[PDB]
RNA sequence: UCCUAAAGAGUAACGGAGGAGUACGAAGGUGCGCUCAGACCGGUCGGAAAUCGGUCGCAGAGUAUAAAGGCAAAAGCGCG
RNA sequence: GCUUGACGAUCAUAGAGCGUUGGAACCACCUGAUCCCUUCCCGAACUCAGAAGUGAAACGACGCAUCGCCGAUGGUAGUGUGGGGUCUCCCCAUGUGAGAGUAGGUCAUCGUCAAGC
């Protein structure tokens, strides 16, 4: 489109520098009705943990609030720590850490798992 | 228009210069569609027949390798640039249907009387010649005949006015252009 | 004469006339031509005595194409003048021919006429040059 | 932001509010 | 309210009408762009304040100013660095807007034709330039000045301008 | 109108070939602007010099879009 | 800085060509954003050219300062 | 393996162009901007609150070698060592062997999970 290509022209700069310093990434990923996000192992091509708004315990349709993505990220640092992971970085990327984005950011640090 | 070759089981460079001045040969390929390339000793008298020829440049020709016989179509001539005389051959095996783009003479048959010529300040000025092919082995051109005996002066001749008889195409006008023929101007 | 009209620098080195000639030994234009079989180099007012050798041999039509052009400037020093007080200042204009090479092309005109109309332009050149066909 | 000005006391009034101030409300067109 | 005039009479007239398959075919104006140009009179140092401020009350909007990017020296030099007024128009001050054109501002023109049908771009966009800032309400004679040359720039969703032609003949003033 | 005036030739290139064994902080290439990259484990410099951070072999390879050439070290 | 200089470094001539004897308290740091030149069509006093809108672009722009080697995590441009 | 998303692997035989085609899951446009927040002006972009509509645009797949891109074999140029000649240039023995062009290729190939079969 032109929105899509923008912001990974805006997310390659941190995700390059989390590949060199080798440091365990969580991602996430926006859309207009439901908020993803993904915990991706040192190397660009592994998947430890990842929680969403589509698992089957959790869909009832209020999927695109704030007060909803507070509960994907809250549920997300009780897998990455029953998968022994801490020491993580936040790739935001490209997405202006202010609202749905930061309020899942704030769910990790609460759960236990630390930056 | 017929050819008899043999094996050439000796390659290099010092192997394919010894060819050249002990026995007077020429080094060559059969190169083809279905089969492998293969290698072929000719000689400086035969092909100096067969190049002397007009239109043996767009013509099937048979060639003996061994008792092996071949329908051979031959596209490209290197040749001794210093001196002039022939080197390696490159020519081309014809499988009985299969594309076979070629180049093919012209002749400008009828300009002894023109209207540019008669009337008017004669010169008639051929531009290009070997226009190539694209046909079927099955019809051969050997030529194509152009007629300027009915254009006046100041005009010239683009590639759609001659025309490409009985199935055959013009690679020019596959593409975006049409290139200009010939000219009939005034002299000075 | 023949020469550029401007030039990105003003002085060249003196370099070295090696090789054939592969490209540039083929007839192109004219159905007639003089090629070269003999390595030199000429000096661009050779060139104006060799065209107007051929341009009044024919004088009713035809057509020329000259397909060598001077572009090496050379230098000469003046006279009685030490050596290494710099580079001398360029005075003319140089082609560097290798065997091979199409000096001169004509067409329209009759086998023979040109044939003795380019044994006229060969006693102006220092070259070597015979005589070829259009195929 | 803030620091544009409306007058929207006459801007969302009546386009026909007379042809005295308006002067033409009965028609648009001169020709 | 022109936008209560379009989605009523001319959305659902156009999609019938130029042979439209749905509802998200159809054209619509997508924005509004003015650039007064205060070219004239460079170094001035006078002008634009009085430009800024002319443009000021005919949109209800604050403006911004254009500067230059080159010394075009047969025209002027860079040393008068400002050299352009510009306001874009988005959806809720444009069927505003645009209700003034073609309503009041026709007749304190003293025209002949309101627009030329024949200045078209070739993607579908209009451009009209007006000559006085005398077409304009709330708006002083004796303390305005006089020099104030004007543009009206159209942009649309046309894929060729005979769709911006059945677009602006709807509300029509040529 | 007189020119003689040339420089003293910085003694610039390519050290530390393509099977090499380098210490913690050697220089591998003398840049002029990154006719090189910055591979995996090596350094990138003020003035575009690349140096080790960790021992093993050096690489040279060719990576990714661009076709730019990455110089890194290999614990090997 | 380039060429002579022979595909590692180095390498002469009263051999061919050019520059420096400085600027900058932001022209430095950082976070956040954003893309060039040019062509072309339309548009009031400008017109081959100023500002505006549009498509085409695919770095042919730019880099405080010479040329060479570079630049999309832009080493280019703006803001706190 | 097929469906859509995310992150990679490899950097054109993976590109461009043309054609064709997809929904109600996904995704995209969309509706509003009161409430976060934002624009050297502008809810365009950024952001928030949502499910009236649509698959148009966009985005994936599916076809076409028309442009592009890869590219043989043979020959040829040049060149290390040893000798030659008419010696500002070439030749012989021997090791090495392009570039350009030709026959033709190409509408990529994989991996990790999450929702579908
Ligand atoms: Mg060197
Ligand atoms: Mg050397
Ligand atoms: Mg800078
Ligand atoms: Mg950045
Ligand atoms: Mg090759």
């Amino acid at each position: 489109s032109v929105k899509k290509e923008t912001r990974l022209r805006r997310a390659r700069k941190a995700r390059l520098k989390m590949r060199e310093l080798e440091t365990v990434r969580l991602c996430v990923y926006r859309s207009s009705q439901h908020i993803y996000a993904q915990v991706i192992a040192a190397d660009g091509g592994k998947v430890l943990a990842s929680a969403s708004t589509l698992d089957k315990d959790l869909r009832e349709g209020a999927t695109g609030n704030i007060d909803a993505a507070k509960k994907v990220g809250q549920l997300v640092a009780e897998r990455a720590k029953a998968a022994g992971v801490t020491q993580v970085a936040f790739d935001r990327s490209g997405f202006k850490y202010h609202g749905r984005v930061k309020a899942l950011a704030d769910a990790a640090r609460e759960g236990g798992l630390e930056f | 228009f017929i050819v008899n070759a043999q094996v050439r089981s000796d390659l290099g460079k010092g192997a394919s210069r010894r060819l050249r001045r002990n026995a007077g040969l020429v080094p060559a390929v059969v190169y083809g569609g279905d089969k492998e390339p293969q290698s072929v000793t000719l000689e400086l008298r035969e092909i100096a027949k067969l190049l002397e020829n007009e239109a043996a440049f767009s013509h099937v020709i048979a060639l003996n390798v061994g008792g092996v016989k071949e329908t051979v179509l031959i596209k490209a001539l290197q040749r001794h640039p210093a001196k002039g005389f022939v080197m390696h051959a490159d020519f081309l095996r014809v499988v009985a249907d299969h594309k076979l783009t070629a180049h093919v003479p012209l002749h400008f048959i009828n300009e002894e009387v023109a209207v540019g010529v008669k009337q008017a300040g004669g010169e008639i000025s051929h531009t290009i010649s070997e226009v190539e092919v694209s046909c079927l082995p099955k019809d051969l051109p050997e030529f194509i005949e152009v007629d300027m005996a009915k254009v006046e002066l100041g005009q010239i001749v683009h590639l759609s006015d001659l025309k490409a008889p009985k199935g055959v195409e013009l690679v020019q006008l596959a593409h975006g252009n049409d290139l200009a023929v010939a000219n009939i101007h005034a002299s000075r | 004469m023949l020469q550029p009209k401007r030039t990105k620098f003003r002085k060249q080195m003196t370099g070295h006339n090696r090789g054939l000639a592969h490209r540039g030994s083929k007839v192109s234009f004219g159905e007639y031509a003089l090629k070269a079989t003999s390595r030199g180099r000429l000096t661009a007012r050779q060139i104006e005595s060799a065209r107007r050798a051929l341009t009044r041999h024919v004088k009713r039509g035809g057509k020329i194409w000259i397909r060598v052009f001077p572009d090496k400037p050379v230098t000469k020093k003046p006279l009685e003048v030490r050596m290494g007080k710099g580079k001398g200042g360029v005075e003319y204009w140089v082609a560097q021919i290798q065997p091979g090479k199409v000096l001169y092309e004509i067409e329209g005109v009759s086998e023979e006429l040109a044939r003795e109309a380019f044994a006229l332009a060969a006693a102006k050149l220092p070259l070597a040059t015979s005589f070829v066909k259009r195929t | 932001k803030a620091d544009i000005h409306p007058t929207y006391e006459a801007i969302e009034a009546t386009c026909s509010c007379g042809n005295v101030i308006k002067t033409r409300s009965t028609l648009c067109k001169p020709i | 309210r022109l936008k209560e005039l379009y989605r009523k009479e001319i959305a659902p007239k156009l999609k019938e009408e130029l042979q439209l398959a749905n509802v998200m075919e159809v054209p619509r104006v997508t924005k509004i762009t003015l650039n007064m140009g205060l070219g004239e009179a460079v170094g001035d140092k006078k002008i634009i304040e009085n430009a800024v401020a002319d443009l000021e009350k005919i949109t209800g909007q604050k403006p911004v100013v254009t500067y230059a990017r080159k010394s075009i020296a047969g025209f002027k030099i860079r040393e008068g660095w400002p050299i352009g007024v510009k306001v874009t128009l988005r959806s809720d001050r444009m069927y505003e807007f645009l209700d003034r054109l073609l309503s009041i501002s026709l007749p304190r023109v003293r025209d002949f034709r309101g627009l030329n049908a024949k200045s078209f771009d070739g993607r579908g966009n209009y451009s009209m330039g007006v000559k006085e800032q005398i077409i304009f309400p709330e708006i002083d004679y004796d303390k305005i000045d006089a020099l104030r040359g004007l543009d009206i720039t159209l942009t649309t969703t046309a894929r060729t301008d005979d769709e911006g032609r059945a677009l602006l003949r709807a509300f029509k003033f040529p | 109108t007189r020119n003689g005036r040339d420089s003293e030739s910085k003694r610039l290139g390519v050290k530390l070939f393509g099977g090499q064994a380098v210490k913690a902080g050697n220089i591998l290439v003398r840049l002029r602007g990154t006719k090189f990259h910055a591979g995996y484990g090596v350094g990138l410099g003020k003035d575009h010099t690349l140096f080790a951070k960790v021992d093993g072999v050096v690489k040279f390879e060719t990576k990714g879009a661009f076709g730019r050439k990455y110089v890194s070290i290999v614990a090997a």
